[PDB]
């Protein structure tokens, strides 16, 4: 049903962990370790904060997770002590990041379970062991690892395909991973009132638009529409947002150019955005 | 199908090259929006149909019907359009500031009553100017009938004086009054050899939403040639132009100058064009700067022509006493022509372009009355003055253009 992310199982020291928050004792507060397959542990009062604090409840919040820093481990006795204190905002960015990765890659793997109908729970253990931890091992990397594994994976099936895992299993993991990994979806529109009141009127503003369109790449087809009579709506469907934005800007700015060369209108009614 | 061509040096009224549209027709009459039924019958119901947007003025624009007469598997004879629009004011007021307006008069009028409505209309067809009435009670008694044809002979005679000389009694007929009217309807003299003239009554742009990125048409205005013919290809000029008063001053009108795409008509108009119809001219202009009937009250030239845009006029003031063959019963000062009084809005209807303006002063001579929005119609041209009584402009007087101030912007 559930099992750790890592192989590993006892963190080592100076490692920030995510944690969930249970109850609450005179000693310091109980956590799950989300991510080690829910074992118990400690944070203890005089480490909750820097400032001076009274009471374990003003920042506890039992079920509300955090990110806490392992500051002692003892694996005889299964025992381990963390801290707030320690942790920086950046290392909890990082952290959480992480911690995304492999929640995502977790649910990979457990639809690919379910799609299984591996009921036995040591089953699912060895799959951990085989399908996913083996990129882990492999990139000497805990975490981003398998993200970038899987993520080469749906973008090349030669990494899913290097499992020696099974062929219906190996079919059932690529169509989790197509399912999950690949959520491509964009569409940044613009408007921009491009009409020239001059001598060639509609000619040149047809001339403005076939250039400006020209500008669009492959797999970036800008479609210019006539929504208004002299105002025009400029859609690019395709991916990467960020140099989609470049594109819009810069084919807006061809458009003007071209406008303001044939002396005539160009107004910029908003500009690129996501739909 | 159509035989047009793109040869033609002196266009012939009666010539069977064209068979679109050769003389301009008038239906004048207090049908009430029943002269409808008798139009459809004689030409077709729905025959012109190719640009329909939200309705601007519907009750102050003249709406043309095309009617081709054929007879002898037979021959068209003639080809001509019917003119009726509700408010024989209006039409009074384009008939008497020029010409080329209602070149045959058909009246369809009544043959149950004889109330004041046929007085009016008959007395506004004589303050026009050949005419021809017609009965249209269809369904009733032969000795009734003959009874309403003695009191229309009687009508006929008493306005003889002016035009009383018609004769007329499902749709047969119809068909008789459409042949009597094509053996009589008279040539009229339009110049096609003078430089082409053009009063633009209606703006459209066809270009539905969401056109493509480069099929972008724009510009089709729509009217009618006063003066000269229009070849298509030709550089067709806007007299009015864009005026725009952003200047902080005077206001600025600059003419915009396109080259005529095409020539349209209720069919597929040749690229030569003939007076006397509603064509239209599809040019190179910004969609934008012709909106949905924004470019109307407009003139289109080829070279220029001679109309200079103008700011104010002079008129001479010349209006009549009481209302133009109109006198209610009761008479309480509702048909009595006030004096025009200064700081009042009117509209001045020169042919088919019709302006306002408010007459800032006036003595007894000329009133210098400042346009709405700049026009440039002609220097000389009888203006008409209709002003509304209740909400129906009627026509209050006549005067002449002698000058004012003039815009030429560049």
């Amino acid at each position: 049903l559930s099992c750790r992310f890592y192989q590993h199982k006892f963190p080592e020291v100076e490692d920030v962990v995510m944690v969930n928050v249970r109850s609450i004792a005179e000693m310091g507060a109980y956590v799950s370790l989300l991510e080690y397959n829910n074992i118990e542990g400690m944070i203890l009062l005089s480490e909750l904060s820097r400032r001076r604090i009274r009471s374990i409840n003003k920042l506890i919040r039992i079920g509300r997770n955090e990110c806490v820093v392992v500051i002692r481990v003892d694996k005889e006795k299964g025992y381990i002590d963390l801290s707030k204190r320690r942790v920086s905002p950046e290392e909890a960015i990082k952290c959480e990041d992480k911690f995304t990765k492999s929640k995502t890659v977790y649910s990979i793997l457990r639809h690919v379970a379910e799609v299984l109908e591996y009921t036995k729970d040591e089953q699912l253990e060895s799959l951990f062991q085989r399908t996913a931890w083996v990129f882990d091992d492999k990139y000497k990397r805990p975490g981003y690892g398998a993200y970038d594994a899987f993520k080469h994976a749906v973008s090349d099936p030669s990494i899913l395909d290097s499992l020696d895992l099974n062929e219906d299993e190996r079919e059932v993991l690529i169509n989790n991973i197509n399912r999950r990994l690949t959520p491509q979806a964009v569409k940044i529109r613009a408007d921009i009132e491009v009409a020239c009141y001059g001598y060639e009127g509609i000619d040149a503003v047809k001339e403005a638009l076939r250039a400006g369109l020209n500008c669009s790449t492959e797999n970036m087809p800008i479609k210019i529409n006539l929504i208004a009579p002299p105002r025009y709506v400029m859609t690019t469907t395709t991916l990467e947002r960020t140099e989609g934005l470049s594109v819009l800007s810069q084919a807006m700015a061809v458009i003007k150019e071209k406008i303001e060369e044939k002396r005539g209108v160009f107004n910029v009614q908003m500009e690129p955005k996501v739909v | 199908l159509t035989t047009l061509d793109v040869t033609k040096l002196t266009p012939l009224s009666h010539e069977v090259i064209s068979r679109q549209a050769t003389i301009n027709i008038g239906t004048i009459g207090h049908v009430a929006h029943g002269k409808s039924t008798v139009v459809k019958a004689i030409s077709g119901v729905h025959t012109v149909r190719f640009k329909n947007e939200l309705e601007r003025n519907i009750t102050i624009k003249l709406g043309y019907a095309n009617a081709k007469i054929y007879k002898l598997n037979f021959k068209l004879v003639r080809h001509v359009s019917f003119v009726d629009c509700p408010g024989h004011d209006i039409l009074m007021a384009t008939m008497l500031n020029g010409a080329a307006v209602m070149d045959a008069a058909l009246l369809l009028i009544a043959g149950n009553e004889s109330c004041p409505q046929p007085q009016t209309s008959e007395h506004l067809a004589a303050i026009e100017i050949h005419i021809l009435i017609l009965q249209n009670k269809i369904d009733l008694v032969k000795e009734s009938q003959a009874k309403e044809q003695y009191e229309q002979i009687l009508a006929f005679v008493q306005g003889t004086v002016a035009e009383g000389a018609p004769i007329i009694p499902l749709k047969y007929n119809i068909e008789v009054v459409c042949e009597y009217i094509v053996k009589k309807i008279p040539v009229p003299p339009r110049d096609f050899t003078s430089e082409p003239r053009l009063i633009v009554i209606r703006s459209f742009d066809v270009n539905k939403p969401g056109c493509e990125v480069d099929d972008l048409k724009g510009g089709v205005a729509g009217g009618s040639i006063l003066k000269g013919v229009l070849k298509v290809g030709q550089e067709i000029e806007v007299r009015p132009g864009i005026v725009s008063k952003d200047s902080e001053g005077k206001l600025m009108c600059k003419p915009i100058f396109s080259k005529i795409v095409s020539l349209f008509a209720e069919h597929n108009d040749l690229q030569y064009a003939a007076p006397g119809g509603l064509i239209g001219v599809g040019t190179k202009i910004d969609p934008t700067l012709c909106r949905a009937d924004r470019m109307v009250g407009q003139v289109l030239g080829a070279v220029g022509a001679l109309p200079e845009i103008f700011t104010e006029l002079e008129i001479s003031y010349f209006l009549l006493r009481r209302l133009l063959g109109v006198r209610t019963e009761g008479d309480k000062k509702a048909a009595k022509v006030q004096k025009l009084s200064k700081n009042e809005v009117l509209m001045v209807n020169i042919g088919s372009l019709s302006t306002g303006g408010r007459v800032s002063a006036v003595k007894a001579d000329l009133g210098k009355i400042v346009l709405t929005n700049p026009v440039c119609t002609e220097v000389g041209e009888k203006i008409a003055l209709s002003r509304r009584v209740e909400k129906h402009w009627r026509l209050i007087g006549w005067g002449q253009i002698r000058r004012g101030v003039t815009i030429k912007p560049t």
